[PDB]
This record gives structure tokens, sequence and C-alpha cells, in this order.
């Protein structure tokens, strides 16, 4: 097909982009130079031109959400749906497949990545991504409690976890090595966990430390795409800041190796909020963003996402088992967990993050503060650790929030307990960000960091028509003073184009596509390889509990496979 | 004779991926490993009827047609009908249960499985109190302490004992002497023969037993000094075996989701399990009974949001067991039309659901000869799930294994049947 | 205002009619109270397809009185979330009678299936005949009850009356089966009659009192003694009874079960 | 003449006896960790057509860790 | 416990059961007669006779 | 008290190998003279001696 | 005799449906009662004696067996099946599930014929 996109503002940060009044033409599905006249033309005068928004850390498919939508019937009965020529759906803070792709959809995000995977887990994971209708996706598989890399790294043998490795990613078709709390849920396996970077779990005898940079080392052998993708010890503490900092030290002599793209940093720090605490308990509890912030700013190897809290009843769910556990201690809601045998573990609770409690209103003020004393944009993502400080459906509420000083006082003078003024310093912050920041932040740095910004995150020549369009007019609309406007006009896109197809009009979705699995390819010395995965089937036949012929991911799994080159021979 | 191994067995929850099947002549005529419940599916046995077209009663006596016309019959009962139950899915894979629910939407149907008559009680406590488990590696590599309560595995799900304790692990070498296993039954099992401790408790007492030990573990002292026929310091001492394990696992079944209390027996187990944990790392498998019943509640759950008893009637998804499920519609009269598939609630469910089905349409999509094609207007027989055709299934812990084609069918798929389906329904409407 | 609705036959595919109640009747004639949306299965139907209207209309909820003239044994969710006036039902009821209800009354003449009074916050329901299961509990999930409001059954009823309550009264004056109060936050449930077993199962908090005979209880309660002549949220019992606290089984609780001394010797220990 | 003797007609094919045997799991890896073999291995027993079916009793060493396993008497140690 | 030698005669003359012993078969894995021994000081009657 | 007194009729050395034993318990089981166990680890994780 | 009926799984049964519910097979394995030995005298039947069983909510003729698997006092088994779903209590107590264990029931003797597979199902008047 054709299509021509006019008169629309255009904002797209990794070209340059800021605001200028451009047309955008489309065929086939690519953005082209241009198109004969007899395109379809889609009047974007007076509205904003944004690329599809790309959500690097999300948790939308697998075993872990589909126990949180399973055992909360009362949040799929808070926000139950059925529009004409969709599927029914239900869950306000754990939606359903279908759902989850409409309203990714409405609020113009093409592309949306789940962010935890059990590999023997991993059939389950693909299944729900099949129902998950128009983005494009992958799934991080878990290594940080891995068995069998714990066992190489502790016998000194990167390249083995190396081979391990491309066999993995390859087996269960993932995308990243993910890291949740190296070492703490193999501890968590006997009801433990791990205090700090230096201590290992029973048995395996590794320490956190020697994880996170054994699999940095890893991860660039093998050129990844994306880098190491961590979520660091200790989550949660008060005067867990230290942790984080002796974390984001580890891997930084590393130096970035990706065959595919443009990434040009080792560490990618997830939810960095739930890591930034200060204090000693939550009774002398205060914020630490701004040293995290400091050390962001300084440093040229990591990028973050900050896991802003959104001030709902949500639902949260990591593969943090023992973590969950300890939510689950405070706050007596119902407790679900998984420990998944050899790979990793999980586990689910309900939570509350009222405005009016004095830690989720401390919580809410790190992440502003993690947003707005982090001078580039370029460094850090928008998340909500989804759904775990709140729905990914609360991401243009956050937009607002960054864009408006007058909407934060509101909160802070307002509802928010005082706690976020006595502990915290997002009251003295009167930053407010760009359109053009908000588009970094919502598409650019996690296109690129994920090794994807020659085909995602930018409206140049050359990228997949993932256009969204929004009904704001930069030129009118005031963003401080009329927040809600933006908040609203961000939820429901005026249009959003798939891969070159009209997949939303004015909020509605109209097609239902499926999306695409990337998925990584790496190719190791064939006598390495075979050593490993000798190894592998021997301790499968002694201590898996399947047999290692079923355990790979079969292609049916992925009707629309992209696999993205790594390394290669 | 073509050997083809690792293969899934298509009967029970344990879902044991291991099987080696003897083919001789596209036929399979005996297994390895298997035991004798799965040798029993995966052989055909002399006389017993195997459907090999469909069939429509018109007298009292049923008349063979194509797959068109009996699936363009049973199509316009499902699209005239105003409250048609869509019940079983157990023993089928999961495209076939995914294709089920659009139509359960297309046809405004509650959809249903085998779990509002097995596990749907635990489903229930689950979503009240929680769901802390693992899978059956770590059983086998951690466990010191098993309990099987309510359940019979010897005669339920045979090879479930030897692969989790028998089997020796990484941490537990020594296989079933590393092991303290416990069956809690008010009979004299072939399973409890083999535990280091039998509670024999009196019948629907279960929650009576664990609110004791429960109340026991918080350092409470028990109010009775006998309770569901259990001596107090029994219980205590049962109590201290708990919190001592450095791994444990409950395993559990239909002795405590069929008994009095039914769903609050599982409540009650659940949370004991839960507050062990500040002693002893535990964690509780349900026994899934089919080996695929697993898979329909994740398919339903992930598509609609809601496990089973999910009503489309009002377009959104609608969940209440108590009114949605397959025997309360059956019981209060509210069905006017059921459509079976995989499953066999002639055989299996009460007489007051029986009677419910003898007064409006029944379509079946079975391949052998049971009480429901007895009770049945349409009948259509399809391919054989992890023998003939292939899908995803589900074990009893959430673990995905894909079922195997060992051999090939003139006969269609449940897929295929409930896509034509699908299809036709859509049309009359 | 007097609006009656008289049942044509019921079908055996039950209807839901959760628009039958003062709000929605609020404001509109008798005709277009007859073109009110109900469901019949999975069709929309009108509310004239199965009821004869009649009476004189009323703009305000609290002056209007629906009078249900005959038995809806297979109407569901009639009176749901109403917030002020009045239900009478000359008959039986199917579920959710009163579900979720903010203000008003209704009153059952008959028998009224399970959920009766779900998730009730305030005003009152009056059951003359039987009840079934979960009377004034919570929905699937929800830990968050029934946080106010009175509902009276005159017969008996079933399993788990009071589920998860967290405010209001429950009175039953005949007999209920098992695990009254399961779960129980907060509020009063006054049971008449006997108790089959498992009253006050895993409470929290709240009380629960048995006039009758309790057949089995439980081992997680602690016994406190004996109290006489005892006054719970403004309802007075004259008489001894046996008191107990728990359930134990649960980490803080503090749930009170009151059984009279009379036909509970046996469970004093 | 005492050796193994199984019973198949009263078996369950459960496997206990195969898993147990310390011979069978010596020679298998699969066996020792509960599982029945898919390697070709040569044990004691397996469990053949749903049930227990002696393959190499050469191998035994008349020990009674299978018959112990087992309750129904389905597999025991008697004269032959 | 360490001088305790687990006779067993104290949880014999206890006139109100206060003292308990944790009994077991010895193991040459586990060669004691007893691995524990308890005084119910909500019981003991302080007399003195163990 | 060091109060009882063995003499034996046999000298000898015992040797296990724990490799090839599979934890069947028979020799624990028949030993006349308690001399094989099988040792519980003492924490999570840990191992012990066959 | 009041007993209380206990029903569910038999390693038999399951090979009985997996061969086919229309084999005499499953009747031999379903249609039974297994009872302890010491209820049978007390009741002057023998194994292969036929027993009719009366509940509440049905009645059912079922052939007797001495029990492998030993019961408590005063409770019989019945394999789950058509045969043993006569007479168990269907109500659910608003969770869907049917109660199918431990239901009171009277049973006494009788010369009375089992009742095959497509036969027992008539009684549903289809
Ligand atoms: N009295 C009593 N009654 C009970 C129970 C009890 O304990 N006691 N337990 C209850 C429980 S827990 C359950 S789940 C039910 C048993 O639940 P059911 O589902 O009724 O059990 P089966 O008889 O195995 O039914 C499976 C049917 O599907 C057919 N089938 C096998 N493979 C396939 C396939 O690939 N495709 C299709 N379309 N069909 C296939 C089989 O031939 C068989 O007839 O019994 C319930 N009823
Ligand atoms: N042979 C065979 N195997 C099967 C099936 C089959 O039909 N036949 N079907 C499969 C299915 S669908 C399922 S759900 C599983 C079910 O497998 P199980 O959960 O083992 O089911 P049952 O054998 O019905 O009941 C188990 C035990 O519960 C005990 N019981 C009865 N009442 C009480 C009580 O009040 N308290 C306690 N603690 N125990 C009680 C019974 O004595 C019985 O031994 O089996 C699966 N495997
Ligand atoms: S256990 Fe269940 S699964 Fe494994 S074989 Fe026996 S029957 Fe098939
Ligand atoms: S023998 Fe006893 S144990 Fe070995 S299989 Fe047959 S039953 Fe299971
Ligand atoms: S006796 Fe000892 S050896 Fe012979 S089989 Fe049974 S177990 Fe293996
Ligand atoms: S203490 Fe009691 S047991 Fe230990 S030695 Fe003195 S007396 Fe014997
Ligand atoms: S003092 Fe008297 S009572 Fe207290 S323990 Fe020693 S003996 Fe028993
Ligand atoms: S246990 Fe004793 S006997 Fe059994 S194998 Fe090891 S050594 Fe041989
Ligand atoms: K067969
Ligand atoms: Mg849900
Ligand atoms: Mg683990
Ligand atoms: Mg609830
Ligand atoms: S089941
Ligand atoms: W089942
Ligand atoms: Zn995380
Ligand atoms: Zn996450």
């Amino acid at each position: 097909m054709e299509y021509i996109i006019k008169n629309g503002f255009v904002y797209c940060p990794l070209n340059g982009v800021d605001g200028e009044k451009m047309d955008i033409c489309v065929k086939d599905g690519k953005i082209v130079e241009s198109v004969s006249d007899s395109a379809k033309v889609i009047d974007a005068s007076g509205k904003i031109v944004m690329p599809g928004g790309v959500d690097p850390h999300s948790h939308i498919a697998g075993a872990k959400v589909n126990v949180g939508r399973m055992y909360r019937p009362e949040d799929s009965k808070r926000d139950a749906e059925k529009f004409k020529g969709g599927r029914a759906g239900s869950g306000f803070s754990v939606p359903s497949t279908f759902m989850t792709g409409y309203r990714y959809a409405q609020m113009g995000y093409t592309t949306a990545m789940e962010a935890a995977m059990p590999p023997l887990l991993a059939r389950h994971t693909h299944e729900e991504f099949h129902d998950t209708p128009i983005i494009d996706h992958a799934a991080y598989p878990l290594f940080g409690n891995n068995w069998f890399v714990m066992e190489y790294l502790k016998e000194g043998d990167v390249d083995a976890c190396a081979a391990y490795a491309s066999w993995l990613l390859r087996a269960t078709k993932g995308y990243t090595i993910k890291i949740v709390n190296p070492a703490g849920t193999e501890a968590w396996g006997w009801g433990g966990n791990v205090h700090g970077i230096y201590d290992p779990a029973p048995y395996f005898d590794i320490t956190p430390a020697e994880i996170i940079k054994g699999l940095a080392e890893v991860n660039e052998k093998l050129q990844l795409p994306h880098s190491i993708h961590l979520h660091c010890n200790d989550l949660g503490h008060p005067g867990n800041y230290e942790t984080t900092l002796a974390s984001f030290d580890v891997p930084k002599n590393i130096k970035p190796n990706p065959a595919t793209g443009s990434r040009d940093t080792v560490l990618y720090a997830t939810h960095v909020q739930f890591h930034s605490y200060g204090g000693t308990t939550w009774r002398d509890f205060v914020s630490e963003a701004p040293k995290i912030a400091d050390y962001v700013n300084k440093n040229d190897h990591i990028v973050i996402d900050v896991g802003q809290i959104t001030l709902d009843e949500t639902t949260t769910m990591t593969a943090d088992g023992p973590m969950e556990y300890d939510l689950h201690s405070l706050n007596g809601l119902k407790w679900a967990n998984c420990d998944v045998e050899l790979e990793t573990g999980s586990g689910v609770v309900p939570f509350i993050y009222s405005a009016r409690a004095p830690v989720p209103a401390v919580q809410w003020a790190i992440g502003m503060e993690l947003f707005l004393l982090i001078d580039n944009p370029e460094k850090v993502c928008l998340t909500t650790d989804s759904p775990n400080a709140g729905p990914f459906t609360r991401y243009p509420r956050v937009i607002a929030w960054l864009m408006s000083n007058k909407y934060r006082m509101n909160l802070i003078e307002g509802e928010l307990h005082k706690w976020a003024q006595r502990k915290s310093t997002v009251a003295t912050i009167d930053r407010e960000y760009t359109f053009s920041e908000i588009a970094q932040i919502t598409r650019a740095t996690s296109a690129k960091v994920l090794g994807l910004s020659d085909t995602k995150g930018h409206l140049g020549v050359g990228a997949d028509a993932d256009i969204a369009v929004y009904d704001i007019n930069p030129e009118t609309v005031d963003p401080s003073a009329e927040y809600m406007a933006i908040e609203e006009a961000f939820s429901r896109a005026a249009c959003v184009l798939k891969d070159g197809e009209i997949v939303v009009k004015d909020g509605e979705v109209v097609a239902s596509p499926h999306g695409r699995t990337y998925w990584v390819d790496t190719q190791v010395d064939e006598s390495i390889y075979s050593e490993v995965l000798a190894n592998v089937e021997s301790k499968f036949k002694q201590y898996y509990s399947v047999n290692f012929a079923n355990y790979p991911v079969q292609d049916d799994y992925l009707p629309k496979s992209a696999p993205v080159k790594g390394v290669m021979l | 004779m073509e050997y083809v191994k690792n293969v899934v067995c298509p009967f029970c929850g344990t879902l044991c991926d291991d099987i080696i099947c003897k083919v001789e002549g596209n036929e399979i005529v005996g297994t390895i490993n298997a035991c004798r419940i799965g040798h029993s599916k995966f052989v055909h046995a002399e006389g017993a009827m195997r459907y090999k077209k469909p069939l429509i009663r018109k007298n009292g006596e049923f008349v063979e047609v194509s797959y068109d016309e009996a699936i363009d019959k049973a199509a316009k009962i499902l699209a005239e009908s105003k409250r048609p139950l869509m019940y079983g899915w157990s023993c089928t894979e999961c495209e076939a249960q995914a294709v089920g629910v659009e139509l359960a939407e297309e046809a405004g149907a509650v959809i249903d499985n085998t779990a509002s008559v097995c596990h749907g009680p635990s489903v229930l406590a689950l979503q009240d109190v929680g769901y802390p488990i693992c899978t059956f590696g770590e059983v086998k590599n951690r466990a010191d302490v098993v309990v099987y309560w309510g359940c019979n595995p010897m005669h339920a799900h045979p090879r479930h004992m030897s692969r989790n304790v028998f089997a020796r692990g990484f941490f537990r070498e020594r296989g079933r002497s590393d092991r303290t296993l416990i069956v809690v039954d008010p009979r004299k099992t072939d399973s409890a023969k083999l535990a280091d401790i039998h509670l024999q408790l009196d019948f629907d007492r279960d929650y009576e037993l664990l609110d004791a030990m429960r109340a026991c573990l918080l350092g409470h002292e028990i109010l009775y000094d006998e309770v569901a026929g259990v001596p107090r310091e029994q219980i205590e001492e049962a109590v201290e075996v708990l919190k001592n394990a450095q791994f444990g696992i409950l395993f559990f079944g239909m002795g405590i989701t069929h008994s009095r209390g039914k769903h609050r027996n599982i409540d009650t187990a659940i949370m004991m399990v839960q507050d062990l944990n500040d002693y002893a790392k535990w964690t509780l498998i349900p026994m899934r009974g089919h080996y695929n019943v697993t898979g329909f509640n994740q398919v339903c759950t992930w598509e609609s949001g809601y496990p089973y008893c999910v009503d489309f009637s009002g377009g959104e998804p609608r969940y209440n067991p108590g009114e949605t499920g397959a025997n309360d519609l059956l019981q209060n009269r509210e069905a006017d039309a059921m459509m079976v598939i995989a499953s066999d609630p002639g055989a299996h469910f009460p007489q007051r659901a029986l009677e419910r089905m003898a007064e409006i349409p029944v379509i079946a999509i079975e391949p052998h000869r049971t009480p429901t094609t007895e009770m049945a207007d349409i009948i259509i027989p399809p391919a054989i799930v992890g023998m003939e055709a292939e899908g995803t299934a589900y074990r009893m812990e959430g673990v995905p294994i894909r079922m195997k084609k060992v051999v090939d069918s003139d006969l269609l798929s449940d897929r295929e049947i409930l896509e034509r389906l699908l299809e036709k329904v859509r049309e009359y409407k | 205002s007097e609006i009656i609705l008289t049942p044509k036959e019921q079908p055996e595919v039950p209807l839901e009619a959760p628009n039958i109640k003062p709000d929605v009747f609020a404001g509109k004639s008798i005709e277009e109270i007859k073109n009110i949306q109900i469901m019949h299965g999975n069709e929309v139907v009108k509310l004239g397809d199965f009821f004869e209207v009649s009476g004189e209309p009323a703009d305000a909820p609290e002056d209007i009185k629906i009078i249900i003239d005959g038995d809806v044994y297979n109407t569901k969710r009639i009176g749901q979330e109403m917030t002020a006036g009045e239900i009478i039902v000359r008959g039986n009821v199917n579920m959710y009678v009163g579900a979720g209800m903010k203000g008003g009354k209704i009153t059952v003449e008959g028998n009224a299936g399970s959920w009766a009074g779900q998730d009730m916050r305030g005003g009152e329901i009056e059951i003359l005949g039987d009840a079934g299961d979960y009377v004034g509990s919570s929905y699937r999930g929800d830990w968050r009850g029934m946080s106010g409001g009175t509902i009276t059954v005159h017969g008996n009823a079933d399993n788990e009356i009071g589920e998860y309550m967290n405010g209001g009264k429950i009175i039953i004056k005949g007999d209920v089966n098992i695990m009254p109060g399961i779960h129980m936050n907060n509020g009063l449930i006054i049971i008449e009659g006997n108790v089959v077993a498992r009253a006050g199962g895993e409470m929290a908090g709240g009380t629960i009192v048995v006039k009758g005979m309790m057949q089995e209880f439980l081992a997680g309660f602690k016994y406190l003694g004996v109290e006489k002549d005892i006054e719970v949220d403004g309802e007075e019992l004259p008489g001894a009874f046996y008191k107990f606290e728990g359930d134990h089984a649960i980490k803080g609780a503090k749930g009170i079960v009151y059984a009279a001394v009379g036909c509970n010797g046996h469970i004093a220990p | 003449a005492i050796g193994l003797k199984a019973y198949p007609e009263l078996c369950h094919g459960c496997g206990n006896c195969v898993i147990a045997c310390p011979v069978n799991a010596l020679r298998s890896p699969e066996v020792a960790g509960g599982k029945g073999p898919t390697d070709d291995v040569e044990i004691i027993m397996i469990v053949e057509d749903g049930v227990v079916n002696i393959k190499n009793p050469d191998l035994c060493g008349k020990c009674g860790t299978c018959v112990e396993s087992c309750p129904v008497d389905a597999i025991r140690l008697e004269e032959l | 416990k360490d001088t305790c030698i687990y006779c067993g005669m104290c949880e014999e003359m206890c006139p109100v059961d206060a003292i308990e012993i944790d009994h077991q078969t010895p193991s040459s894995a586990s060669p004691v007669v007893a691995t524990d021994i308890r005084v119910d000081e909500d019981k003991c009657v302080h007399c003195g006779i163990c | 008290v060091d109060a009882a007194t063995v003499t034996k009729p046999f000298e000898g050395e015992l040797i296990i190998d724990q490799d090839t034993c599979q934890a069947c318990e028979t020799c624990v089981m028949v030993c006349p003279c308690n001399v094989l166990s099988f040792p519980k680890p003492e924490k999570p994780g840990e191992k012990t001696t066959k | 005799m009041r007993v209380i009926l206990n029903t569910g799984r038999t390693i038999w049964q399951g090979q009985a449906i997996e061969s086919g519910k229309d084999l005499k097979m499953y009747v031999d394995a379903a249609a039974i009662i297994q009872m302890n030995p010491e209820m049978m005298k007390q009741l002057g039947i023998a194994e292969g004696d036929n027993v009719k069983v009366i509940s509440e909510y049905g009645d059912v003729v079922v052939k007797a067996v001495e029990a492998k698997e030993p019961l408590p006092e005063g409770m019989v088994y019945i394999p789950m099946g058509p045969w043993a779903n006569r007479v168990i209590r269907p109500y659910t107590d608003s969770t869907a599930t049917p109660s199918f264990k431990n239901i009171p029931v009277e049973i006494i003797p009788t010369d009375e014929e089992v009742l095959d597979m497509p036969t027992l199902m008539k009684v549903y008047g289809k």
C-alpha cells in the first residue's frame, strides 16, 4: 500500500527532528523517500507525529503473568470489556492477552518486551504472545539463578557459559540475558535470600557480583543486540542504594560489542526506583534518587528505566521469589510462588500504592526525581515495571506528570503524604519534559539500547512504518497547565499504523494483525558447543523432570519468527 | 516396528514425556515405561468401539453422515440456543481449547472444563489466599518431606511417586531414603502403604484437622484432645515434622476438593503451607487429573481473564462458579444445549445433571463409545491428541509439553472440527 | 408511588434484570419502563417481554415502590446496586438479590437464591423464606466483602453466609449449614437456629452468635468463659453464652463466637 | 534357588521397583533420577506394555529393595 | 545439656511431668541415645527432686 | 563412665565406593552392628556422605 | 445397613475406561462396591453377591467385592462411574463441584442384576 501523513508536527529524536512540520511517506510497511500521489493521505495537521512506542520492560506473557490473571478474578471484574470486532477480555492491572495488545496500540505503542521468561516455561510465553495482537515482541530468558550459569562461571569457564547461553537463547527463542536477584532466588529455593552482591547462595558458592560480571562478558562475546538487563539484589530495602551503586560498577570496564544495532552501553538497569532507597529501616527511610541520578549522569556505560509508581491498586509479579514472600509478609495479601527447577523462581502479590500512605508517597517521588534529575534523556526509559509499580495504561499519566510541574504540585500539596516533601526533593524540582524528550524516553532510548534502532523508534527513511499520531497541537496546547489534556491525548491516539496498516483510529482498534517475535541467533565454536550440549543433555537425564528432546521450543510456536543476528562464525 | 521415544503420555496430569511407543504398521501395539493406564490409552483393546465416522440419531438409532452435515447440525443447535454449555476440554490440546473460547464468545456460551468437578475448588481457594508451588524437578532435587493429602497416586498417578519420591535428586541422592513420606487418607490405600506416616483421619474432617495444625503452628494450644480422630499429641508431632523440613511439598487431590467444605479445605491447606515458610521452605502442587486440564485453565485465563465457568452471554466475560459452572447450569435447568468435547459427563456427572442432559440437545466430540455418546444426538469422532495429533499440554504444575503425533489418521482433529464449527455458527447469525 | 410488575411465565433460561430498581425507574413513564433492558440468556430483551407494568411514576428513587406481584424464581440481580426506594417481591427470586445495594429496602416474601446481598454497602434486605449460599458474601478473589447494611432471613440459609464480611449485620432466624462467617473480618452474624460446623472458620474479627446448637466447632478457638445477657451492635440476647476467641489459625485474630450454653455443653473443652 | 519373580497381573506399572533398584540406577542415570530409560541400557527389569518385565535377571543380587517398594506384591524374591 | 548423660531419671521422677527428653535409637551418624532435654517451667513446681 | 569392655574376634578394614553406592539401604538394614547409616544434612543445600 | 459411601479411582477402573466404556471390563471394575470382610459377614454376603445401594438421591445395583485397600469402619467404596453417580450427592453448595465423596447410603443384599453400560443410562429417559 501507500500512505502519506501530512502537515503533522514530527518528533523523532534519533533524526534530530524537534516538532517540525513535515510529511512522512509510507509504502509496504516501510517509511520511504516518497510515493505516487495516489497514496492515501492522513491529515496530521495540528497534530503530533511520533514513532511507534517501544516498551523495553513489561510483564505481559507467561506463567507468572497468568497466575496473576487467574488468582485475581476481582481485578477482571473491575475492568471487563468487549467491543465490536474485538475479542472479549478483562483485567485492570493484569489484562488478558487480546486486551493487552489493544491497550498498547490505543496509546500508540507498537513494540513491547516480555521481561522475565523462565526457560522451561518458554512455550507458555510464546503461546500468549500469539494471542497478543498488533505489537511486535520478544521475551527475556532468566539467567541470574540458572544452575548451568552458576556452575560454569564458578568453574572459570566463561566460554562454556557463552555456548550455553547461545543454546538457551535459541532453544527458548529469547532476546536478552535477564538477571533478577542473582543468587538470591536460588537461595529462595531453601526459603532464603542473599544480601549484597558478595553473598553467595548455598552450594553454588558464586557471588552475585561474579554472576553479573561473568554474564556481561558472555553478552558481549555473543555480540547480543541488547546488554544484560539487571534487576539488582536487595530490591525494596532501605539503604539498598549502596548495593545498587556497587552493582552498576561491576561490568563498566567491559566494552559493548553488539553485532546488530547501535547500542553503546554495557549495562541496562531496570526499575531503578525500587533500588534508590536510603536509610536503614522504614522509619529513617529517605530518597537517595539524587545519588543514583548523579551516577547515571556521570557515567556512560549504563541505561536505566525508572519503574514509576502510578499510585493504584495493582499486582506485583517478579522472578524475585523471596522479595515477593517478604511483600506478602508485610501486607498480608494473597501470595503465589513458583520455583522452577534449575532455572529461576517467581512470586505474585497484590499491592496498593495509596498516595495518602507515607512509603508509596516517597516511592512516587523517587521515580520523579530519577526522571527529572537525570540530565540526558538518552539514558532513561519510561516504565512502571508493568504492573509492579502500575499498569502500562498509566504511561500517559507519567508523561503528563513529567511535562507539568503543576500536575505534580497538585498531587504533592493535596493527596500525597507529606513524606514526599520531607524525605524527597521532588517538590523543589520545577523541570518539565519536552515533547522531544518524551519521545526520547518512550521510543528512541529503548529502541537504540535494544539494538533495534535501525527499524524501530524513529520516523526516518528505512524504518518500519510503526507510527502514532496524537491529537495534540504543540503550537496551541499548554502542557504545563493543561496536563489532563496531555494525559488523555496520549491515552487515545488519533491514528496508529502498524507496518503501514492502520490499526487504531481515534483511540479505537480497527485491525488486529499478529506481531513479530524477535529472538537472538548466535553461532559458537562447534567444539565448545558440542562439549556443552553433551554436558547439558547428560544433566537433563539426571536432574530435570523432562526429557532433553522435549525441552526446546518447537517452530510451531513462532508463526512470525524474526531472528536477529549476534556473533557469527 | 518403529520405536518412537520421548512420547508424551495423554492420560493423567503427571504428563510423562519419556514414553516409548511400539509402532507396527501405522498402529500402536505396545509401549515402554508407560504405566498400566497410560499403556491402555496408547493401545486399542479388542472389541472396543472406535467411531470411524460422524453419527446423528433419528429414532434411537444413529445414522452415519459426513463431517459437514454433522457440523452443520451442531452449529445450528449452538447458534439458536440462549444458554448453551460447552464442556470438557481437558483431554485435548491447547489450540483446540483456544478455538473453543472464540466459539464460546461467538455463541454466547458458557465454557467450562472438568476443573468444575475436580480442582475448581482449588482454583477458588487460590483466588482467595494464593498459590505457592514449584515444578517437579524441585521436588525431585530438594524435597525431604513429601505429603500426599487426599490423593492415591498409586491408582491415579501411578508413576508420580517413582518420578518424585524414589527418584534420586541433586540434594536428595538417596531417593526414597532421603524423604519423609506422609499420606493423609481415611482409607489404607496402596499409597498410604508406602508412607512413613499415615494420618488415617475421620472423613470430612480435614478442615477441622488443619485448623488444629495451623493453630499449633502459630503457638496455640489445641482446644480438643482429639481432632478428626487424630490424637492431640500426634497432631503436634506432625506439625513438628513439617517445621523441620528443608524443603516440603504438599500434593493434594479429590479427598479434599470433593469432601465437606470443598474449596475451603484447599484454602486452609494453602494458608498452612504459606505460614510454614517462616519455619521451613514449603510449597504445594494440586494433583491435576487429566493430562491437559491445566492447559484449558491456562488458555481460558489468558484469553478472557478467567479460568473456568466463563459466561460470555453478555459479551464481556463474567465468572461465578456456583452459577456458571457445568453442573450448576444443568441442575438448575439453565442450559438448553450441551456441547461435550474430550470428556464423559454421562459417566461422571451426578444423576441430577444427567436428568437435564436427557432433555436437551447433546453434541459429543468423542472417539470412543461412552455413557455420554448414549445421551448424545450428534457424534463427531476426532483424531486423538498425543497419538494421532499434536499440540500443547500443561503438566499439573504448569510445565508446557508438546504432545506428539505418533501415527496417522484419516479423522479430523479437534482443532479442525471446532474451526469449521465456529465458522458455521458465525454464519447462522 | 407504587409500580407493579406482574410476571408472565418465567423462562427456563433465567433472566438477569439489574435494571429493576428505583434508581432506574425514576424519571420514566410506565411505557419507558416497559422498554427497559434485561438479559434473557445471550439475548437482550425488553422488560415488557416478561412483565406487565402499571402504576404511577415518580421523579425521585426515594419515592418509588416496586411491587413484583408474582413469583420470579428465575430472575437474577433484582435491585442490584439500588440506592433508595423499595422493592417487594411477592414470591421467590433467583441469585444476587440486592447485590451491592447502598440504600433502600428489599423484601422477598418467598425464597432467595445464593449471593443475596453480596457486597452489600447499606440498606435492608428481608427474606421471609429460605436463602441459599453466600448471604452477604464477597466476590471471588476479593478479600473486601460486605461493609454495611442489614440482611434478615426468617427461614434457613446454607453455606458460607457472611463470607469475608467487613461490616453490617446478618440475622438468620432458622438454621444454617457449615462455615458461617468464614474469613470474617468485621460485622455481626446472629444465627437463632443451629450450625452444622465450622462457625467462624478462619475469622480474623467480628462477632458471631449462635442461639441453637453447633454440632461441631473448631480447635483454633480459645475458650474465654461465660457471659450472660449480652448486647452486640444494638442487639440484646438474654441468657448465658459460651464465649470463644479465634480463629487462631489466623495471625492476630480477634474474632468472637458466642454459643448459647443450653445447647452447646459438648462444645466447651 | 531364590530369585526374582514378577506377577504382572497385580502390577500397576508404577515404576517404583525400576527406580529403587540400585543395579538399574548404577547403569542408567535416567533410572537413577526416576525416569524410565530412553537410552538403550541393559537393566534387570523395566515396565513394558504397562507391567514390570524382567529382562536380565542374572544381574539381580536379591537384596529385596524392589520388593519393599511395591505395595501390591507384584514383584517378589522367592524359590523358582 | 553437655553434662547431662540422658539417664532419664529426672524425667521419670518429675512429679508433674515437666521434663521431656528427645530419646532416639543411636546410629553411627548420630551416636547418642537422646538429642535434647527440656523443662516446661509452666509445669515445674520447683520441688528440687530432679 | 567407661564401665563396659569389649574385645572382637576379627580385625580388618571397611571400604566404601560412594559413587557406586545407589543408597538402597540394604547394607544399612543388614548390618547387625549398626555400623552403617545415612546422615541427614544439617543445613539446606549441604551435602553429606552417602 | 447405613454406611458411608466413598468414591474415586482404582487402577483397574483406569485401565477399563481407556480400553472402552462399552467393554465388560468396565462393568467388572466400576459397577462394584468394595467392602471390608467384616461388613460382608454382618450383612450375610460373599464376594460376587450383588448389593442394592439406596441414597436420598437415587438407587443402583453393584457387585460386592472385598476391599484390598482397607476401609474404616462403616465406609464402603464404589469406583467413579455412572453406577456410583446414581447415588452420590449432586448439590455443589454454590461451588459448581458436586459432593462425590462420603455420602450416607443404605446397602442391602439383592438377587437383582447389575445393569450394563447402555442399559444403566436408560434410566434417564433420553
Ligand atoms: N463418583 C465420582 N464421580 C466423579 C469423580 C469421582 O471421584 N467420583 N471424579 C470427577 C473428576 S475429578 C473428573 S475430572 C471426571 C472425569 O472426567 P472425564 O473427562 O469424564 O474423564 P474420562 O472418562 O477420561 O473422559 C475423557 C474422554 O475423552 C475421550 N478422549 C481421549 N482423548 C481424546 C482426544 O484427544 N480428543 C477428544 N475429543 N476426546 C478424547 C476419552 O475416550 C474419554 O471418553 O469424573 C468426575 N466424576
Ligand atoms: N485410574 C484412574 N486414574 C485417574 C483417573 C481415573 O478416572 N482413573 N482420572 C484422573 C483424574 S480426572 C483425577 S482428578 C485424578 C484424581 O486422583 P485422586 O485425587 O487420587 O482422586 P480419588 O482417587 O478420587 O480420591 C483420592 C483419595 O481421596 C480419599 N478421600 C475420600 N474422602 C476423603 C476425606 O474426607 N479426606 C481425605 N483426606 N481423603 C479422602 C479417598 O479415600 C481416595 O483414596 O486421577 C486421575 N487419574
Ligand atoms: S502416569 Fe499418568 S502419565 Fe505417566 S504414564 Fe501413567 S498415566 Fe501416563
Ligand atoms: S511392580 Fe509393584 S512396583 Fe514394580 S511396578 Fe509393578 S507395581 Fe509398581
Ligand atoms: S532385588 Fe535388589 S536387585 Fe534384584 S532387582 Fe530387586 S532390587 Fe535390583
Ligand atoms: S539430667 Fe536428668 S537426664 Fe540428664 S542426667 Fe541428670 S538426670 Fe539424667
Ligand atoms: S523441680 Fe520438681 S518439678 Fe521442677 S522439674 Fe525438677 S522435678 Fe520436675
Ligand atoms: S546401600 Fe549399602 S547396599 Fe545399597 S547400594 Fe549402597 S552399599 Fe550397596
Ligand atoms: K484404547
Ligand atoms: Mg483476571
Ligand atoms: Mg529455582
Ligand atoms: Mg472473596
Ligand atoms: S480433572
Ligand atoms: W479430575
Ligand atoms: Zn524486575
Ligand atoms: Zn520486571
